[PDB]
């Protein structure tokens, strides 16, 4: 219903039809210069990862760390 | 500034085909190169950033590669919804620049145009201008050379042409060309002709008329 | 829902000024690099201007000293003030969010353009509203015949876009081609609409093109009658 977001500034409020918060970690094509990309938010269900994507899902307000 | 040149500017694919589009940068841009899709009447959509990283929601049949000056967009299986214009863009240095765009069109067999010519209306002549129109109907592929001849003399700088989007029923194009003269100029000459060159015609087709006979 | 909605589009004389605005929604506007990208009709994309989250302004060479980009973080708005406008500035202008990607190493700005508004049209023309003259493209003595006859309407010297065309009040759809308008050197538009029909119907069947110039008071039902050439020179 509310999740932590990538940025501390954006609204924790989830779009209607979610109570799954997620933490998504992966190497994009800048991984060698910048490190892994990180994304926090809401999903309808635990999102379907592609190869190499670390993912952690939880279902309580602002649980995604 | 950094110039991006895509190749080809247009390519014909069938549903199921593997499609490759090149982007060449005039100087080293590392991997700061993006791919956009644009459909007619709609805003561009980001497909790929950092030369090979897919944006969220983009189907896996899209893939990108390259670095420095040499880049490639691949659609591994062309779908009906992928007939669209693709643009590369560099985010290396200001000003940010786009390639000229690649239009992916539907492949089909060669179809020669039917060629029709229209003399100006008496109505239009009253207003002091004369428009001669040439129509090429239902041809493939899009490349057609349409040459106006007045009194068997090649015209340049006094005509404009327009092409339909690929037809939904037979995936052909049609072209309309307009030769525009002042009434005084129109009345000087006797013969008006439209010469069409196309891969589907065994030789150029000319349609012509005599001012004074119409 | 992430929305960029452009406003301030319209018509302006050459040498004139026009302020575009973008209302952003569903993200922390003040944290994002924002950009303007334009597209001339039938042509491709051109970056115009960017304004960084930290206030640095970036202009394409074609627009430097004529265009001013600004933001009001409190109002979630981006503005583009255009001046000394020329005909070649005529384009759909898109509001565009520069990406803001987060890594273990921190934040990175404007790697790409992830969110595009649907764009607003700016026409720079010394033309004022003029309704079209509609001339028949009369079917003839094989001059427009093949076994099939082509006939049509030439919709000439109107401003601004657009016009719509139907045939026989929309009863005739099969075989119809309405072409993209061309902008003539006069600054006025012209288009053609044509249809292929059985050449055997040319005596008897009525063919009427319905030309609507939405932007003026003008609608034109033009009846397209066969015209003969003699061809006694063969
Ligand atoms: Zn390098
Ligand atoms: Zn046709
Ligand atoms: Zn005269
Ligand atoms: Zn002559
Ligand atoms: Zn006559
Ligand atoms: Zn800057
Ligand atoms: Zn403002
Ligand atoms: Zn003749
Ligand atoms: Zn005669």
């Amino acid at each position: 219903r509310t999740c932590n977001k990538t940025f501390s500034d954006q609204s924790k409020i989830c779009p209607p039809g979610e109570n799954i918060c997620y933490t998504k970690t992966w190497c994009d094509a800048f991984c060698s210069q910048r490190g892994k990309r990180v994304e926090l938010g809401c999903a309808a269900t635990c999102p379907k990862v592609k190869a190499g994507v670390e993912i952690k899902c939880c279902s309580t307000d602002n649980c995604n760390k | 500034e950094i110039v991006l040149t895509q190749s080809p500017s247009s390519l014909s694919a069938s549903v199921g085909d593997r499609v490759t589009i090149t982007c060449q940068a005039s100087q080293d841009i590392s991997n700061y190169l993006n791919w956009y899709q644009q459909k007619p009447g709609k805003a561009p959509k980001l497909l790929i950033y950092a030369a090979s990283s897919l944006e969220s929601g983009v189907p896996s049949r899209f893939s990108g590669s390259g670095s420095g000056t040499d880049f490639t967009l691949t659609i591994s299986s062309q779908q009906p919804e992928d007939f669209a214009t693709y643009y590369c863009q560099q985010a290396n240095s200001f000003p940010y620049t786009f390639g000229q765009g690649t239009k992916v069109e539907i492949k089909r067999t060669v179809a020669a145009p039917s060629v029709f010519i229209f003399p100006p209306s008496d109505e239009q002549l009253k207003s002091g201008t004369a428009s001669v129109v040439c129509l090429l109907n239902n041809f493939y592929p899009r490349e057609a050379k349409v040459q106006w001849k007045v009194d068997n003399a090649l015209q340049s700088g006094n005509s404009q042409e327009s092409v339909t989007e690929q037809d939904s029923k037979d995936s052909t194009y049609s072209l309309s060309s307009t030769l525009t003269l002042s009434k005084a100029d129109y009345e000087k000459h006797k013969v008006y002709a439209c010469e069409v060159t196309h891969q589907g015609l065994s030789s150029p087709v000319t349609k012509s008329f005599n001012r004074g006979e119409c | 829902e992430v929305q960029l909605v452009e406003s301030g589009g319209g018509f302006v004389q050459p040498g004139g000024s026009l302020r575009l605005s973008c209302a952003a929604s569903g993200f922390t506007f003040s944290n994002f690099d924002m950009h303007w990208v334009r597209q001339s009709p039938g042509k491709g994309l051109e970056w115009v201007s960017g304004l960084d989250h930290s206030g640095g302004a970036h202009y394409a060479g074609s627009v430097k000293g004529r265009f001013t980009i600004s933001r009001e973080d409190a109002k979630n708005s981006l503005d583009l003030q255009m001046n000394n406008l020329r005909v070649d500035d005529t384009a759909v202008y898109f509001c565009v969010r520069g990406t803001l990607y987060h890594y273990t190493s921190g934040s990175y700005y404007s790697d790409a353009f992830d969110i595009w508004g649907q764009g607003t049209l700016v026409t720079v023309s010394s033309a004022s509203v003029k309704g079209p003259s509609v001339f028949p493209l009369a079917p003839s003595s094989k001059s427009t015949s093949g076994g099939t006859a082509a006939l049509g309407c030439l919709v000439k010297d109107y401003f601004p876009e657009p016009v719509t065309v139907s045939w026989n009040s929309g009863a005739l759809t099969s075989g119809v081609h309405t072409f993209p308008a061309v902008l003539q050197s006069s600054g006025l538009y012209s288009l053609s609409s044509v249809v292929t029909v059985p050449s055997s119907s040319l005596g008897t069947q009525t063919y009427i093109c319905n030309v609507n110039h939405k932007p003026s008071n003008t609608k034109v039902d033009k009846k397209v009658e066969p015209k003969s050439c003699d061809k006694t020179h063969t």
